[PDB]
């Protein structure tokens, strides 16, 4: 949460990145989110929401892999999948 | 980081079973190695339960086997698993060797020689096992093969007096055979580990014979689940064979006490030795026959030193392929001639089949090989 | 309908192993009764429970 | 022999693979696999047969010769 | 001569044309052939490894390419023969220098 606060503040620096954030917010969200709303949604998450979201999105899903270069010693895709879920290994 | 790459045992397991680069080409013909290993430990287990219920006294050996099959709980399924698991053990042995020959994997010297030493150990082990029940066929086949060892002048006469324990197969011969049958599968397991070591040092093969160093795949969980599928197939085969007609292969004559005077006229060992037995009696000499048996397995030694084709495989040389399937039909011919006693048509075609065996494997593979060498502008 | 069963009893691997053990003893019960009913049906008559009931 | 990584040097290759869950287990199994196994059958059995049919005929012929020795006596 | 027909029928039925493998593709590899594979230009090496990788895939699935992609005896492109010649002649040179 602290890194999210400080990085979002320093992301809101100058005028050109901030107005870029303005345009990208008014396209998708339909609005620009105030920084107090950002800080409120930061404080509205503790470890419970974090482990639920990691349970929904990370845990035992089907990823997409892009490999480029000297990638022969990359494990094959079934190794990634059978390492994706824990039976506590 | 991980236990698997920093622990001295899981380094070995990681380099044998997990990070082993497997070729992505092998068909079900390559499944017989893991099936031989699982049959080996299953034979160890069933034999060990047999050893917990067995009394090697020759007067009471037959009764002991009887009490195993009757009053010890499940002693009949353990005994039938041991005998017919030995049968399927030699079946998977023959498919393993036929794989390693026909798909040209016998370019390797040392793994092949270790395999042949394994063949000697398994043949002697299975014979000692077959002698152990102390039945009629066991007793007389023991006498026959002991005398074939006595066939050598000047070198082996005291050797056979030594393995006799006396005048003939006495009780001491039975306890010697119990001990060697009871130890030699562990020597088989150690030499199988050395077999596996030289293979995992050099590398596997593939159906085409092309070196597959561009398409390696991990061993787990591809061939692990593939060999478990092969294991379930082998288990259903062996359990059908021991739960519907368990006397499909074993001799009916071997269920009598060892009458030391009879020699019933339909004497033969079990089917797996019979083609090795067939080369013997279709050659009109004692010493020439026993030397020809030894030279049969030594032909299996020699065969990597006669490869003069500039391919590795036989997947692409169809004339040599035809000759090899002729050798297959000749093997099963020798098996059936070993399955029948000595009669005049059988004498004719027995000499025919044994001469054709030696003449194909000694001579015909280099002839078809040099035909295939010249025939493709080489 | 399969997705609802995946949501219930296929995610945490400890409860997964425990519930397939529960299903394994369930299968023990059903399988022994199935084998006994089938084998007695193909051997109606010549089984010792019949003759012993008549003794 | 050794592990991955140090085996060959291959440029110029791009490989596509799909997740096993998205695909079916048997996409057109019987409707393709039976012509495939008949094709593998047709591509081999003329190389397979001339040992085995000759073996079976020699088996029946030597069987007839032994039986014919045991027909008159 | 009819022996050309023998070789043509033989290459037609000899398997490796069906997978897309030329004459230089199913070679047994002792150390001489490994020297010959090392002594190769880059793009021909790349064509060799691409044919091999496709052949490994085809022999895995036991699937054979269509009639449009087989190689015929009219178009047997053989390239590995001179390098193989030179390595054999050098090995015979070393044998002569040891038996001279
Ligand atoms: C080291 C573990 C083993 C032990 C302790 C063991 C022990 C025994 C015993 C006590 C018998 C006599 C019981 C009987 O004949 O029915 C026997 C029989 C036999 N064993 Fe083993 N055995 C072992 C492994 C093997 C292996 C690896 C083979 C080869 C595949 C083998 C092949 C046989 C054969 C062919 C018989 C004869 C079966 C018969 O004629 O009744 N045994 N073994
Ligand atoms: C004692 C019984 C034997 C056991 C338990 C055994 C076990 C194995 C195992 C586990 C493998 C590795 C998996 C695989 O097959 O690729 C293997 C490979 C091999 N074995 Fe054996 N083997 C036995 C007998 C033999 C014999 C008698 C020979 C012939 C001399 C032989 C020749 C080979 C060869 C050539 C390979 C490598 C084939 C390839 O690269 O694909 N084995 N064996």
């Amino acid at each position: 949460k602290n890194l999210l606060r400080n990085a979002l503040v320093s992301h809101l620096d100058g005028t050109t990145p901030v107005c870029e954030d303005i345009g990208r917010s008014l396209l998708t969200y339909g609005r620009r989110i105030p920084l107090a709303e950002w800080e409120s949604r930061i404080a509205e998450v503790d470890a419970r929401v974090v482990r639920e979201v990691c349970s929904k999105y990370f845990y035992d899903q089907c990823p997409a892999v892009a490999g480029f270069g000297p990638i022969e010693q990359l494990p094959d895709y079934n190794r990634i999948r059978s390492g994706m879920f824990w039976l506590r290994f | 980081i991980n236990i698997r790459k920093t622990h001295p045992l899981m380094k070995i397991v990681n380099n044998a079973f997990i990070d082993l680069p497997a070729p992505s080409n092998i068909s079900s013909w390559w499944n017989f190695g893991s099936l031989l290993g699982i049959c080996l430990i299953l034979q160890i287990l069933t034999g060990l339960f047999l050893a917990m219920h067995y009394t090697p006294d020759t007067t009471t050996a037959f009764s002991s086997v009887t009490h195993i099959c009757r009053d010890v709980n499940y002693g009949w399924i353990i005994r039938y698993m041991h005998a017919n698991g030995a049968s399927m053990f030699f079946i998977c042995l023959f498919m393993h060797v036929g794989r390693g020959l026909y798909y040209g994997s016998y370019t390797f010297l040392e793994t092949w020689n270790i395999g042949v030493i394994l063949l000697f150990a398994t043949m002697a082990t299975a014979f000692m096992g077959y002698v152990l029940p102390w039945g009629q066929m066991s007793f007389w086949g023991a006498t026959v093969i002991t005398n074939l060892l006595s066939a050598i002048p000047y070198i082996g006469t005291n050797l056979v007096e030594w393995i006799w324990g006396g005048f003939s197969v006495d009780k001491a011969t039975l306890t010697r055979f119990f001990a060697f049958h009871f130890i030699f599968p562990f020597i088989i397991a150690a030499l199988a580990m050395v077999h596996l070591l030289f293979l995992h040092e050099t590398g596997s093969n593939n159906p085409t014979g092309i070196p597959s160093d561009t398409d390696k795949i991990p061993f787990h969980p591809y061939y692990t689940i593939k060999d478990i599928l092969g294991a379930i197939l082998l288990i259903l085969i062996l359990m059908l064979l021991v739960l519907f007609t368990p006397d499909l292969l074993g001799d009916p004559d071997n269920y009598t006490p060892a009458n030391p005077l009879n020699t019933p006229p339909h004497i033969k060992p079990e089917w797996y030795f019979l083609f090795a037995y067939a080369i013997l009696r279709s050659i009109p000499n004692k010493l020439g026959g026993v030397l020809a048996l030894v030279l049969s397995i030594l032909v299996l030694v020699i065969m990597p030193l006669l490869h003069t084709s500039k391919q590795r495989s036989m997947m692409f040389r169809p004339i040599s392929q035809c000759m090899f399937w002729i050798l297959v039909a000749d093997l099963l011919t020798l098996t059936w001639i070993g399955g029948q006693p000595v009669e005049h048509p059988y004498i004719i075609i027995g000499q025919l089949a044994s001469i054709m065996y030696f003449l194909i494997i000694l001579v015909m593979m280099p002839v078809a090989s040099i035909i295939e060498n010249n025939l493709l502008k080489w | 309908l399969t997705a609802r069963l995946y949501s219930l009893l296929f995610r945490r691997t400890s409860t997964f192993a425990l519930t397939i053990v529960v299903g394994a003893l369930f299968f023990e019960r059903a399988f022994d009764q199935g084998a006994d009913a089938i084998y007695e049906h193909i051997n109606e008559g010549k089984l010792w429970k019949h003759i012993k009931h008549k003794y | 022999g050794r592990q991955f990584g140090h085996l060959t040097r291959v440029r110029h290759v791009i490989t596509y693979s799909l997740s096993p869950f998205e695909q079916r287990a048997f996409p057109h199994y019987f409707s393709k696999g039976i012509p495939n196994v008949l094709r593998r059958t047709r591509a081999c059995i003329l190389r397979v047969a001339p040992p085995f049919v000759v073996f079976y005929l020699v088996y029946t012929w030597g069987t007839q010769e032994f039986e014919k020795s045991k027909r008159k006596n | 001569k009819w022996l050309e027909g023998i070789r043509k029928w033989y290459y037609n039925a000899a398997g490796f044309n069906k997978l897309g493998l030329m004459r230089d593709d199913t070679i047994h590899e002792n150390d001489d052939v490994k020297e010959a594979i090392r002594r190769l230009p880059e793009n021909l090496y790349n064509d060799r490894v691409f044919r091999i990788k496709r052949a490994l895939d085809l022999s895995m699935r036991q699937q054979i390419l269509p009639k449009e992609q087989w190689t015929k005896y009219e178009e047997d492109k053989f390239y590995l023969e001179p390098y193989l010649k030179e390595v054999i002649r050098e090995r015979k040179e070393r044998e002569e220098w040891t038996k001279k």
